[PDB]
């Protein structure tokens, strides 16, 4: 029988920041034991500063980018190249993923860039397109591995002034950008080491008020 | 929903300073049966295009028809159809990437393993595959089936990444290509000896190699090889 | 999940908690499974994340286009059979989903409509909806009345909630407690299931069961 | 349906200067019912700890089996066992039921009492030992273990230190995993001093 | 795989492919098919190698302490106690055999033991899965009473054809020569039969 | 898994990698492939991880006792027809994939076996997951006469080709080498192309940031 | 069988099982005892699979009888609920296991102490302040959590019991028929014959 | 949806239908009344798979209501039984059939005569002094074998109802919360509110 | 089944058994598997008996209008109708089709159609259950311009091994000889064949 799904591996990682938010992905593309590519890009700007990934099976991750890309395209020939909000584009993600709600797009998609006051905003959805706002979210195959981690991390979990019995938590603080980017490499690296289908590079696209940066490094290509 | 039924093994493939390489064995197989020896599976489309095609030979076909098609129409009210308005290989290859996630989204796949190898108007590389699911990959190297597990770690010792690529001459590339079509012709149980190769470099163009064998084969070490364990005649 | 509402005295109690599971995994514990329709509307969402999301969303669109063309507020059984009307077409497909829609209406009075996924559309003064609904009933049973102070029935709503996050695996991470009135619905608050358990734990002197 | 993941649990353990550490969560369910919140999955032979994850009734009938060959053992060579020959115990007695197999995550922690070195080993159902130098991971999160052990661990941490660590490395793996939770126990242990320590995390 | 057994005027010649497949991935590419279980009684293995070899170790085994006891035995009998393997264990062997042997008072002689357990004498045998593509080459072309170069060109042409066609069967052609003369191994490689 | 085997001049070398997975995470990132079953027999072990350790290890003890009741050097086809026979008897249950090794009075050997007891001879061999990517270097280089030097060499490309492009195998490169008329040199970690890089921050946390609900000395001493 | 539940108060055990059995169709009984007194101050509920049940407990009695004979002594409660979850564990990789799943109420005379044990059909052993087994334990453990305190009295212990039958009742689609009370304390085991 | 039963009796039809809602583990509501009017002097009660029980009712609803005002006339209990029988009939050849049982009580103005219908889910109807669905047929059928007469009394019905109700409250293993009743008469149709 | 088609110097030779089975029972064993779809372009028919039939009369129309608007298709353009019918419907159709024709300019054409539905222009071709038994005769036996009565002797010997080793292949040996000359139909007796 015809199995149209496949797993092409991978992970990615959203952090969002107080005026910026980073968008994350390992480079390696793998099918069963087999590596396809060590360089193929998963994170993509999508102009209007929104970035976006869809890991999981890379037809549909790249379908559904093909089909958000376009989506901005329409929005600004049908609403006078009005900017589409990292609200509005999430919306609108919900609806393309629902639309296959009985034939899923088979990835975990995250988008990330600022809202329309300017603080860092990631969303993240399920493959049938429920979807929300959240400070922090890794996605894919490592999404198991570092995902505590970044609970412990970036929103402080477990962890208390000391001193205090264990009364007063550790207090939330917004991250730099150079430590955003310290957890993300560390993340990867941890990931890369004990998951087999996470390796060779990775590529983080920064989004601030002035623009998309990217950013790239070396991961252990075993 | 089908089955493949006639064949076609490995397509492997890389790129070198100046352009890309790629090769394909002339085998037809109809399961175990060695069926079809003079089977053509690199289809040249242009002077800067090559389509290599492995998997379901029926649906090979259909595909060469569509390229064939596919030259014709753009020549259709297109003055400057061999000139600046010629078939790009990065446009050959997102008509077919599309077709292929097309078919496989109505349940109905071409059956068949795809690398597109050719040469941009700029000069630039173009080195891309595609298959019956439209997952689609670009690497250094590039190869189907066999050849992903056998070709590639034996091309990537050649071209390791992107920055060793300028440092690789046709001559290099091509006698790791070469190399790669002995090995899996000694390990592939659905291969043949007879292949076709093609270079489409950004100076000298398109240069198709019809009716090459592998040769140079080490078989002398198996007459000292003696039963399966204990045996000495 | 662990949603629940029931009628009383003082008006509707809603409280959910906020875990989302793709199977032993734990997806989120920052997820809202309260839709907020109208002033005098709300949903309650369990089953499917997708399509509670998306049908509840929908929900909200069909009942601002009602008070358009009516000129009038959709009351709580109208709203509820369109959604169970909805469901309903899509009968066998696969759509999971379990929701409480409730609101005041002058009309009505308080309403509670439960309406889920194979198209079953009850009206009633409690309901407990999701993997931890069985927890739920047995704290809210109990100590139900009709004639609870907002301030007690507020606090069984966010206790029942508390008892079901415990126990059941696939419930937890916090509280999210709503008041529907006369005048509409009142949020009262997020309370994160890690520091409420302690606290109710000291204070009620309940949870002998654990180490604390 | 799947033996391991009925009960669920965790225990993770690690190498520090001079020292190890071995932690579990509490919890023991059916599913998604949560049933005991004092399910410890720690035991000990003399100076040698066994952590067991998966099926519970496993579980205590391998610890039942476990002390009752190492009081053989003691009586008859005039001495404890030690960490090093209780893991191969453990892989032996694992690989002797290969066909019919204890559905469990062991994990051996321990200070070798003549050498003073020490050692850590974890176990797959049928008893392949992987010896780490840092750290062991078992349970029904194990995947989110290995994420955090594997990037908040540093070598050669002192006894008050790899106590924190290892305990951050459980509470935010076990809060990602519907089955693991309900409260957790931290041993650390020292050449000539062990201490317990119960942890507060989330009831939920 | 592609085996075959072949009586002629001084005795009796098995060839053989040596090609083992796990799928479509050549495992071994240079195996030796032609297994000793006696001095001048040798046979082809085809079907499951680990039931083959399994097998063959048992026969060598048997007629080792038959030779002991009562003497050199017959090809017949060494057939038989192949037959007696695979026929009791049918329900859990993949072996497909072929028994050929050279006595003095016998001559040649060739058995072949299909997938059943059932025995057959016959003059000439072939079988493994590239055998199918040779049963009208090889009718037409065997006599009988061949000279020993003669049945070495039969051999060589009929395998050379089985492997052209059959995936599962390639690399280089072995052969073992049963005479009063002795034991001969030949070998041929696929720059030789390739251009037959 | 990549597992490999090849003869030179006057001897036999064997190379594994170092990986050990459970489904796609990686359960052993330093793990001893390469066995012990005599002094001069070596044995590389591939597919169930308990399985070909606990085979090699029954093997290597009824090796031994042979060896003592004989009063003769091991021989690596008694190692062989003992791991054939028995993998045999299991049916494949016993998932082990194995390349046998070694030197002894006969001369030196090289052969391989499956989990359902097939065994085959040859001068270069290689299984597991990358044994495709290890075949694919042996078949470019492989040659008859072989200096020690360039069988190393060799032999650990083999395993390199398998730990960069299996996702299988990984880590670093085990080697034995076994010469005639010289003791077997076992290289652990011969290779070590896989180091971890330096991490970017510490995670060390300040003392006291846990929450703790009580303490306890635990007695583990005797009386 | 249905519904079990147990819970230790301060000075006893209570044992709560329902009174139903059914057959498929047709409700077959509805006064049967789910339980058996393994020594006097030990009280063993049960349920599971049809027959199973009965000859579980019948053994496990017949076994624990036979200990007290030959020794002239009350084994501990610990040391019978090990019994019984180690002839559970036994059975679990048997030819035909068990499919019973028990309460074990007792009180030890020596520590002056009641104690309830929750073994399932795995041999899955834990002590408990209260228990049940099934589908019971959905809905009578959040009630437990929020009322039960370990000083209870037998009669506040019996109250809280009631409020457990109530809700199970209300909520569970079955008609167990209500239940039988046992209580096991210092002065041996009897049954509350009006609940 | 469980029990729902009909008698027809001298000037009359009674129709009882059980008050739980259980979606698998809980009982959900109590209090549910499996019926609708569907003209004056026809009432239906109903049970099978969730919301395709409502659905279908209120549909024939609908339709018989939308009847009534274009001719100004109430369609006898044979009519509106032929047209809820076709439209299961038809139903049963669909894409997705409705899973409804329906009873179908009715006093006939034009022959002064009770009549109760009783049609499954495949569009079966019989006319019957007596009817149930699903597994309540089973238990009260042979009372009714037993204790009918053509000539009862309303109240006669009453008791004799009371009777099967008892009957399935002691055998049957669900608990279906005892059952709202309704009166079908030449007055039209009235609630029992004490049963 | 047993078919083939072989070039040669003046035209084209089809040829085929006569047996239809249907398990083991030989349903006709006097078939004409040889059919024609225009004057001097036949094909040879494998498969399912209703596919080949229904494939073979539409095909047959095609060209009859083919005919009516643009004058005579070549052998190419009727191994492409069949192609179209047997590539589009390869998921409801078990068709194993080889066409041969005769033109004065392209001379002898055979085309094979396999059950995907792939087309393949050889010398000559043999399909059918019982072509796997003679692939290594004739590829030994082959040569590019025999005569007719070659030809002939080819193909009869040929069918001869099929027939003898495939218990599906059996009857009579039909033969459809296509040249400038026009169309000759010639039928072997099993008295004749089976003696070679
Ligand atoms: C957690 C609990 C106890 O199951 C609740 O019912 C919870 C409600 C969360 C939801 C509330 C409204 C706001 C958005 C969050 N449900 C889930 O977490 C839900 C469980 C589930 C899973 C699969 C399913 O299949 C039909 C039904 C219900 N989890 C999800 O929907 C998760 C986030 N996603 C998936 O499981 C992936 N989908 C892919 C395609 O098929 C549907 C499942
Ligand atoms: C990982 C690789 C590249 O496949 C190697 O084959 C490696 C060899 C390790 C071994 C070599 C000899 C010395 C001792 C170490 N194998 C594994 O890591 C192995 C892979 C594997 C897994 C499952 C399997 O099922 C048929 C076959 C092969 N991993 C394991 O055995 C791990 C440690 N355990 C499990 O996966 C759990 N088992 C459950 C019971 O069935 C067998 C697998
Ligand atoms: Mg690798
Ligand atoms: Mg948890
Ligand atoms: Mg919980
Ligand atoms: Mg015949």
């Amino acid at each position: 029988q015809f199995n149209p799904y496949g797993d092409n591996g991978g992970t990615i990682l959203g952090i969002a920041g107080e005026d910026f938010a980073v968008l994350a992905g390992d480079t390696r593309n793998i099918t069963d034991y087999s590596i396809n590519s060590r360089y193929e890009p998963k994170v993509f700007d999508c102009g209007d500063n929104i970035v976006m990934s869809a890991n999981g099976f890379a037809a549909d991750g790249d379908a559904l980018v093909k089909r958000f890309k376009n989506s901005v395209k329409w929005y600004h020939f049908d609403h006078n190249d009005k900017k589409l909000s990292i609200n509005s584009a999430a919306r609108n993600i919900q609806h393309l993923l629902y639309g296959k709600r009985f034939f899923p797009y088979y990835v975990h998609t995250i988008i990330a860039g600022l809202d329309e006051d300017g603080k860092g905003a990631v969303y993240s959805f399920d493959p049938v397109g429920s979807y929300e706002r959240e400070q922090c979210r890794a996605g894919g195959a490592a999404a198991s591995l570092i995902m505590p981690f970044l609970d412990n991390q970036v929103n402080f979990k477990n962890q208390y002034e000391p001193g205090t019995n264990g009364k007063v938590k550790k207090p939330l603080k917004y991250l730099s950008v150079e430590e955003v980017i310290k957890l993300v490499r560390d993340s990867f690296t941890s990931a890369t080491e004990r998951h087999i289908q996470v390796g060779d590079g990775l590529e983080i696209l920064i989004v601030t008020k002035d623009g998309v940066r990217k950013e790239f490094y070396e991961l252990k290509r075993d | 929903t089908q089955q493949p039924i006639v064949t076609g093994t490995s397509v492997i493939s890389m790129k070198y300073d100046n352009g890309v390489i790629i090769a394909a064995d002339n085998l037809g197989s109809y399961g175990s049966l060695l069926r079809f020896n003079g089977v053509e599976r690199l289809i040249p489309v242009g002077d800067n295009t090559v389509v290599g095609i492995s998997g379901d030979i029926s649906d090979m076909q259909h595909i060469e028809r569509l390229l064939k098609d596919l030259v014709t129409e753009n020549a259709y009210d297109n003055p400057l159809a061999d000139a600046e308005e010629a078939l790009e290989p990065s446009y050959i290859f997102e008509y077919l990437a599309t077709v292929m996630y097309q078919r496989r989204s109505k349940m109905n796949p071409l059956w068949n393993a795809i690398i597109v190898a050719g040469v941009q108007s700029n000069g630039d590389q173009f080195l891309r595959y595609v298959n019956l699911l439209g997952v689609t990959y670009s690497s250094p190297t590039l190869a189907t089936g066999f050849g992903a597990h056998m070709a590639n770690p034996l091309l990537r010792k050649v071209v390791d990444r992107e920055s060793d690529i300028p440092k690789t001459t046709v001559q290099v590339a091509e006698e790791a290509i070469v190399n790669a079509m002995r090995v899996l012709y000694y390990r592939d149980a659905r291969s043949s000896r007879n292949f076709s190769l093609a270079i489409i470099d950004k100076n000298t163009g398109l240069t198709f190699k019809k009716n090459l064998q592998v040769e140079n084969m080490k078989w002398d070490f198996a007459k000292d090889i003696k039963g399966y364990g204990t045996q000495k005649i | 999940t662990t949603t629940l509402a029931f009628r009383f005295q003082g008006g509707i109690i809603v409280a959910v908690d906020s875990r989302a599971t793709a199977g032993n995994w734990v997806a989120s514990q920052t997820v809202k499974k309260v839709i907020e329709i109208n002033p005098f509307l709300l949903g309650t969402m369990a089953g499917g994340a997708a399509d509670c999301q998306f049908w509840e969303t929908w929900l909200g669109s069909q009942c601002r286009l009602h008070e358009l063309r009516e000129k009038e507020r959709i009351s709580v059984a109208a709203a509820s059979k369109i959604l169970s009307n909805l469901v309903y077409q899509y009968k066998g497909a696969g759509l999971s989903m379990g929701t409480m829609i409730c609101g005041y209406t002058r009309k009505e009075g308080p309403t509670i409509y439960y309406v889920d996924s194979d198209g079953t559309r009850l009206k009633g003064d409690i309901f407990c909806v999701g993997s931890g609904q069985t927890f739920a009933y047995g704290v809210l049973d109990s100590n139900y009345k009709w004639d609870l102070s907002v301030e007690d029935a507020l606090y069984l709503g966010k206790r029942s909630i508390l008892a079901a996050a415990h126990r059941d695996a696939y419930s937890g991470g916090s509280v999210n407690l709503y008041h529907v009135t006369e005048d509409g619905w009142i949020y009262h608050g997020n309370h994160d299931v890690g520091e409420l358990f302690w606290k109710v734990k000291e204070e009620e002197g309940s949870f002998n069961n654990v180490i604390g | 349906s799947d033996p391991s993941s009925i009960n669920g649990g965790i225990v993770v353990a690690m190498t520090g200067k001079d020292c190890v550490a071995i932690a579990c969560d509490l919890r023991l369910g059916s599913q998604s019912l949560g049933v005991s919140n004092k399910f410890e999955k720690i035991f000990h032979y003399g100076h040698v700890f066994l952590g067991i994850t998966g099926l519970a009734t496993d579980v205590t009938t391998l610890n039942e089996m476990f002390r009752y060959k190492t009081n053989l053992y003691k009586l008859k060579e005039e001495r404890a066992i030690e960490p090093e020959t209780f893991t191969q115990l453990v892989s032996s007695s694992l690989y002797e039921r290969r066909f019919g197999p204890y559905f469990v995550g062991p994990v051996v922690a321990g200070i070798n009492s003549k050498s003073g070195k020490p050692f850590i080993a974890g176990f797959d159902l049928i008893g392949c030992i992987d010896e780490a130098k840092d750290f062991i991971v078992s349970g029904t999160a194990s995947d989110q273990l290995f994420g955090m052990c594997e990037s908040l661990y540093e070598p050669n941490l002192e006894p008050e230190d790899l106590f924190e660590t290892i305990s951050q490395a459980l509470l935010n793996a076990a809060d990602r995993d519907a089955l693991s939770g309900w409260g957790a126990v931290v041993y650390i242990i020292k050449k000539d001093e062990v201490v317990k320590r119960y942890l507060k995390m989330r009831q939920d | 795989t592609s085996i075959m057994a072949v009586t002629f005027k001084d005795g009796v010649i098995l060839g053989a492919d040596s090609r083992t497949t796990t799928g479509a991935y050549i495992a071994n590419r240079v195996t030796d098919k032609l297994t000793r279980v006696h001095d001048k009684i040798w046979c082809c293995r085809s079907g499951s190698a680990a039931d083959t070899q399994a097998i063959a170790d048992i026969v060598q085994y048997h007629l080792e302490l038959y030779t002991s006891q009562y003497g050199t035995p017959s090809t017949e009998t060494a057939a038989s106690v192949f037959k007696e393997l695979c026929y009791e264990n049918k329900d859990n062997l993949t072996a497909g055999i072929i028994v050929a042997g050279y006595d003095d008072k016998n001559k040649g002689e060739v058995y072949t033991i299909p997938l059943g357990g059932s025995v057959h004498k016959l003059p000439y045998a072939i079988a493994g899965s590239g055998s199918t593509f040779i049963y009208g080459y090889c009718d037409k072309n065997f006599r009988e009473n061949m000279s020993k170069e003669e049945t070495v060109d039969f051999i060589k042409h009929s395998l050379s054809q089985a492997i052209k066609w059959d995936g599962s069967s390639g690399g280089v052609i072995r052969m073992v020569v049963l005479t009063a003369a002795g034991v001969e191994r030949l070998i041929f490689y696929p720059d030789e039969y390739e251009q037959l | 898994t990549t597992i490999a085997g090849l003869v030179f001049q006057d001897g036999v070398i064997l190379g594994a990698d170092t990986r050990a997975t459970n489904d796609s995470v990686v359960a052993d990132k330093s793990c001893e492939k390469i066995h012990f079953i005599a002094p001069k027999i070596y044995c590389c072990g591939a597919g169930v991880a308990a399985d070909a350790e606990a085979v090699t290890q029954l093997i290597g003890s009824n090796i031994e006792l042979h060896s003592l009741y004989t009063s003769r050097e091991p021989r690596v086809v008694s190692a062989l027809q003992m791991l054939k026979q028995h993998l045999f008897k299991y049916q494949g249950h016993i998932g082990a994939y194995l390349i046998v090794a070694g030197v002894d009075p006969t001369g030196s050997h090289l052969f391989s076996i499956h989990a359902h007891g097939s065994t085959d001879v040859g001068y270069y061999l290689s299984l597991g997951s990358g044994s495709l990517a290890a075949m694919a270097v042996l078949e470019s280089h492989w040659k008859q006469d072989l200096t020690k030097e360039e069988a190393i060499k060799l032999a650990s490309d083999a395993i390199q080709a398998g730990i960069w492009n299996d996702l299988g195998s990984g880590s670093n490169v085990d080697v034995c080498v076994m010469e005639i008329g010289k003791d077997a040199e076992y290289l652990r970690n011969y290779l070590t192309p896989n180091v971890r890089e330096e991490k970017q921050k510490s995670y060390k946390f300040p003392r006291g940031t846990t929450a703790v609900l009580k303490e306890s000395i635990v007695n583990i001493c005797d009386i | 069988m249905d519904i079990i539940l147990g819970i230790r108060v301060q000075d006893s055990v209570i044992l709560a099982s329902s009174k139903a059995v059914t057959r498929g169709i047709s409700v077959l009984k509805d006064s049967d005892d789910k339980t058996r007194q393994l020594s006097p101050h030990t009280l063993m509920s049960f349920a599971g699979e049809a027959g199973d049940t009965v000859q579980f407990a019948e053994y496990i009695q017949a076994n624990i009888q036979l200990y007290s004979i030959r020794e002239d002594y009350e084994l501990s409660p610990q040391a019978v609920s090990s019994f019984v979850r180690q002839e559970l564990a036994k059975s679990i990789r048997s030819r035909r296991p068990y499919q019973v799943n028990v309460l074990i109420g007792g009180y030890d005379k020596k520590k002056n102490k009641p104690e309830l044990y929750q073994i399932d059909y795995l041999g899955t052993k834990v002590e408990l302040p209260y228990g049940a087994h099934g589908y019971s334990g959905f809905y009578t453990f959040s009630l437990l959590d929020h009322h039960y305190r370990p000083d209870m009295t037998t009669e506040e212990g019996l109250d809280l019991l009631k409020l457990c039958v109530q809700e199970l009742e209300k909520r569970m689609p079955m008609d167990f028929k209500g239940v039988i009370v046992k209580i096991v304390d210092k002065d041996g085991i009897r049954q509350v014959d009006d609940f």
